[PDB]
């Protein structure tokens, strides 16, 4: 609802709470109501959050190191990890997006997500809902969310306090992808670091030069 | 009615002063269209002139100072210093189409019946309230946020400092008129205004042609520029 | 008046900025209607057309009058050159056949639409196979606003390509030949 964002933001900050100056808690840009936006707008914050803390530890991981299983250092060897993944195989780059692909059909799905419990998030479900993996005949060892267990005895009250720390968490991470990136790319943007350096290409770009796929991949013609 | 309406906002305007129409031009009928019509397309008139004044006076300092807004865009074209009759002659005429165009788009939603009637609101000619610009919510599509108050600072307050606000808009509109015209002023005819002598540049094209120095058919696109 | 069209777009409003109405009856309101969806099926199948010739397209595997000689492939993938490189005999075997539709289509529907009837309804030529002959009357509603909003883009299409072509480098995405 409109008056349960002002008490997250409060309870996320409590000196400032319900900062929205481009408001958009009211913008109905779906026309399905006040209570489908928030949702939207609140599932959107934290997947960019998840996605972006994740983000920043794996270019903290890859700038530095990386894993011994089989050939994976002329890669590695590519400079800055964005140009290392756009150094990846073509067939990598697609069965990776492929795979984030079918983790967000079968999140966004609202029958598995009923067989958890729960309803989607644009219908009353709660902000961040990745279900339990237990819908087709192929038993899988461990889920997405909690896989080698340890919280099942969670109080509902640290949940919530999690839920927040994770939020915030998100909040600073994703402006701190944003600056390694805008450093990478644009040398000075980032005015307290001068260490992270190489081009990114395009940072926006999954596919670049090697990539062949069936035509449409016209990198001439760049923009800033 | 409207006529009393007019003194009342012209003894706030300026006590001393007062009501000043020398020309009698609340007393016209333009389209044979009554009285309050009439005053409101008046009312009308001078605050979209004092606002497009106010807006052409902060952009011309901007222009003349040099104040573009970053790469890849229209200012590219631009020379670097060329004073602010010039920036209207050197971005490309389809930039200065598309930009009369959306203006015209702004004024045919401040009219519409349609965005108009969503607010519960009359045409300024139909008993208005003049220089109102309506809401958004008829597009087809949702906007994000209105004109008038992109993010939320009014709307708490009370009608009366809505009433000095108005007021103070009318007089701030009608003394940016006359700056922006000593601005054109002494583009035009040299030692018109004193304190501007030597300080605006002369120019030699036509200020009421919008497209006599067509600009240059230059596309400005990357990324998928199939259009040429 | 009401009649079908208004949707979305417009905010379910009769779009009608300069006249056109309050100077029309139910007859000529009627005309409209027809001249509106004649225009609207003749220039979808226009753009159709004009899209599968001139972009890429099998074409018509053929001769097309091999006694003249032409074959299918010597029209070209221009469009006014292709229709001026039709021959004569084809282009009035064409216009003909349309003419001899639309005298059946005037002289054969009882209820004639300027004096009752339903505007754009022809005799004949619709669906052969019946794929439209189970559908609700409210899919039905659906379907002639669809179509009609259809026609209007198809209008407007046809409308750029001939001005592209008449005038080059006029509807700016669409290329100079
Ligand atoms: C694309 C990412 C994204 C998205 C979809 C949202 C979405 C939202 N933010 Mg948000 N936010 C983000 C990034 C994002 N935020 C970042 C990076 C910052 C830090 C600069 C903030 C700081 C922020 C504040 C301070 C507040 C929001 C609030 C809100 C909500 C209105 C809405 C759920 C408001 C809220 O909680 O409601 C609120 O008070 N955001
Ligand atoms: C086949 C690929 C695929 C598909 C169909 C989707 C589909 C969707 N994504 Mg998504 N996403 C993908 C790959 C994909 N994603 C990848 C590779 C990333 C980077 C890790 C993301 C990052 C991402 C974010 C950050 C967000 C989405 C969101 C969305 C939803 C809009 C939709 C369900 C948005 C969403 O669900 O908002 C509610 C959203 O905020 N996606
Ligand atoms: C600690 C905060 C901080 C500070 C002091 C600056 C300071 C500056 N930034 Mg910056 N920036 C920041 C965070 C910050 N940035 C973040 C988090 C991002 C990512 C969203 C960017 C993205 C960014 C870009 C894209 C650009 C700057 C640019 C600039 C310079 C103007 C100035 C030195 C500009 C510059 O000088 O680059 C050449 C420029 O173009 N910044
Ligand atoms: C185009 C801009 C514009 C418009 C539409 C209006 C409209 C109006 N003004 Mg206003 N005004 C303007 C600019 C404008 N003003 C400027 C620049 C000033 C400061 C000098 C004022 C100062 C002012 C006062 C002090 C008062 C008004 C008032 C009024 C209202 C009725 C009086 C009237 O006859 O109208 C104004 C007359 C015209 C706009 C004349 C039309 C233009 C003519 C045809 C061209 C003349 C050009 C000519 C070269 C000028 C010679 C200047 C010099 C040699 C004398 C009306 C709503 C009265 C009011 O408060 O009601 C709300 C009032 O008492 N005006
Ligand atoms: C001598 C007769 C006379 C009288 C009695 C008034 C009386 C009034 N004028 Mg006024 N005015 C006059 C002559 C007069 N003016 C002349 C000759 C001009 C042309 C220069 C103006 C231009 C003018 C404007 C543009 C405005 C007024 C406004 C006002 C009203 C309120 C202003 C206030 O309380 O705080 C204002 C006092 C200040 C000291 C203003 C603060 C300084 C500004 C914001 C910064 C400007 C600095 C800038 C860099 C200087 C260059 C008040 C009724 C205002 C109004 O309508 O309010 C109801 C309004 O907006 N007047
Ligand atoms: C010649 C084709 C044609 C015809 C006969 C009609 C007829 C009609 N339209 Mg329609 N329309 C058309 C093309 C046409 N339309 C196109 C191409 C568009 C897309 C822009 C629309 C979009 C449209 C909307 C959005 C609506 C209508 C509506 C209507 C109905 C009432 C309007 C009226 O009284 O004017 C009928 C009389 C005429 C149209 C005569 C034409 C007048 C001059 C000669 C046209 C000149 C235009 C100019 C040359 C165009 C330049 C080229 C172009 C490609 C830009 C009526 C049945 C309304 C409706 O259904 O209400 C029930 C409605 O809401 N139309
Ligand atoms: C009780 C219970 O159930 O278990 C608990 C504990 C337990 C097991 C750990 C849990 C878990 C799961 C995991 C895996 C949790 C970890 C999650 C993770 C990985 C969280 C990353 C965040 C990354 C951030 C904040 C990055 C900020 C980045 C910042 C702030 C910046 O870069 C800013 C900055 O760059 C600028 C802009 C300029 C620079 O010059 C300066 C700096 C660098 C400052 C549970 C289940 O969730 C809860
Ligand atoms: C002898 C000789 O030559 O002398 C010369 C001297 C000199 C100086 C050369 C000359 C000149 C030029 C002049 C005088 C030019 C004047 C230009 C002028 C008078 C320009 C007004 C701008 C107003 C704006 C942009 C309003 C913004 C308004 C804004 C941004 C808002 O709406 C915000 C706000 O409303 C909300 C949303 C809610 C309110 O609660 C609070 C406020 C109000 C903040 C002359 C005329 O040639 C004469
Ligand atoms: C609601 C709606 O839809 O509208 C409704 C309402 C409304 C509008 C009232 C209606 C109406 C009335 C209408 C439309 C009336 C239209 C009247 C109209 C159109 C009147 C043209 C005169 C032109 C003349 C006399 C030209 C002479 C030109 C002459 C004599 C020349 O020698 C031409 C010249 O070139 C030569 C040959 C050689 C050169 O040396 C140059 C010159 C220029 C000298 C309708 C019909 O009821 C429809
Ligand atoms: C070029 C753009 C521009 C400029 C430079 C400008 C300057 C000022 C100044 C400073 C001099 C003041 C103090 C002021 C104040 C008010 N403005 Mg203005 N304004 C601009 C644009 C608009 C638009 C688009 C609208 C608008 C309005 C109001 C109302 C509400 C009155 C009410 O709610 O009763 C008040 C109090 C709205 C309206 O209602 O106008 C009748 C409306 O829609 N304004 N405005
Ligand atoms: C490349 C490609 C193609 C393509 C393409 C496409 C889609 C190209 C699209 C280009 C596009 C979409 C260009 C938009 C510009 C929008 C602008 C400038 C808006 C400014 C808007 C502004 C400045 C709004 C300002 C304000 O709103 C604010 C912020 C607050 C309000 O209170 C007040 C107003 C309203 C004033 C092909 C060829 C079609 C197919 C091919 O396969 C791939």
């Amino acid at each position: 609802a409109m008056s349960a964002l002002p008490e997250l933001s409060k309870k996320l900050n409590p000196v400032l709470g319900y900062w929205d100056p481009l408001n958009l808690a009211e913008l109905n840009f779906w026309g399905a109501g006040d209570d489908a936006t928030v949702g939207f707008l609140r599932h959107a914050e934290i997947k960019h959050g998840r996605v972006a803390m994740a983000a920043f530890v794996g270019y903290c991981v890859q700038s530095n190191v990386h894993f011994p299983w089989a050939p994976f250092n002329s890669i590695p060897t590519n400079i800055a990890p964005a140009e290392q993944w756009a150094q990846l195989p073509e067939a990598a780059k697609w069965q990776i997006i492929l795979f984030v692909g079918f983790l967000e059909v079968y999140s966004e799905h609202s029958f598995i997500l009923e067989k958890y419990g729960q309803k989607h998030y644009m219908k009353g479900g709660k902000p961040g809902f990745f279900p339990d993996f237990d819908t087709m005949v192929h038993p899988v060892p461990l889920n997405l969310w909690d896989p080698l267990k340890a919280y099942k005895g969670a109080s509902a009250e640290r949940k919530a306090d999690g839920l927040l720390k994770e939020v915030n968490n998100g909040r600073l991470a994703m402006i701190g992808i944003m600056g390694f990136c805008a450093e990478a790319r644009v040398p000075g943007a980032v005015p307290a670091l001068s260490n992270i350096a190489h081009y990114a290409g395009d940072p926006m770009a999954p596919f670049a030069a090697n990539f062949h796929l069936p035509g449409f991949a016209s990198x001439x013609x760049x923009x800033x | 009615s409207a006529k009393a309406d007019l003194e009342a906002f012209a003894k706030e305007c300026n006590p001393v002063v007062g009501y000043w129409d020398p020309l009698g031009l609340a007393d016209l009928p333009l389209w044979g269209q009554d009285q309050d019509a009439v005053i409101g397309w008046l009312r009308h008139s001078e605050i979209k002139h004092g606002r497009i004044a106010m807006a052409g006076f902060v952009g011309y300092i901007a222009h003349a100072n040099g104040f573009r807004f970053g790469g890849i865009g229209p200012q590219n074209v631009v020379p670097e210093g060329a004073s602010a009759p010039e920036v209207w002659d050197s971005i490309p005429f389809l930039a200065k189409l598309q930009i009369i165009g959306a203006i015209g788009v702004l004024e045919h939603i401040s009219e519409d019946k349609n965005f108009l009637a969503a607010d519960g609101m009359k045409h300024y000619m139909r008993g208005g309230k003049p220089g109102y610009f309506p809401t958004f919510s008829a597009n087809v599509h949702p906007m994000p946020l209105n004109l008038f108050d992109p993010f939320k600072w009014s709307k708490n307050a009370s009608p009366e400092k809505k009433a000095k606000g108005l007021v103070t808009e009318t007089n701030n509109g009608r003394l940016a008129m006359l700056g922006l015209f000593g601005f054109l002023s002494e583009s035009k005819i040299p030692g018109s205004v004193p304190a501007l002598s030597g300080i605006i540049p002369s120019y030699d094209g036509d200020y009421m042609q919008p497209f006599l120095p067509t600009g240059p058919d230059t596309s400005l696109w990357t990324i998928g520029n199939l259009w040429a | 008046s009401d009649m079908e069209g208004t949707g979305p777009e417009t905010g379910g409003k009769v779009f009608d900025p300069m006249g056109l109405s309050k100077i029309a009856s139910a007859e000529t309101l009627a005309w409209y209607r027809a001249a509106e969806l004649k225009h609207s099926r003749v220039a979808m199948a226009a753009v159709t057309g004009w899209a599968w010739v001139s972009s890429g397209g099998p074409l018509f595997p053929g001769y097309l009058s091999v006694e003249q000689g032409v074959t299918f492939e010597s029209l070209g993938r221009d469009g006014y050159a292709a229709w001026a490189a039709v021959p004569e005999a084809g282009k009035f075997q064409i216009l003909g056949v349309i003419g001899i539709l639309e005298i059946l289509s005037e002289s054969a529907v009882k209820p004639h639409y300027m004096a009752g009837g339903t505007p754009g309804k022809v005799p004949l030529l619709w669906d052969p196979l019946g794929f439209t002959a189970k559908l609700s009357p409210e899919t039905l509603a659906r379907k002639r606003l669809a179509e009609l909003k259809n026609g209007r883009l198809a209008m407007i299409g046809v409308m750029s390509l001939v001005s592209a072509h008449f005038i080059p480098n006029s509807v700016p995405l669409l290329p100079g030949s």
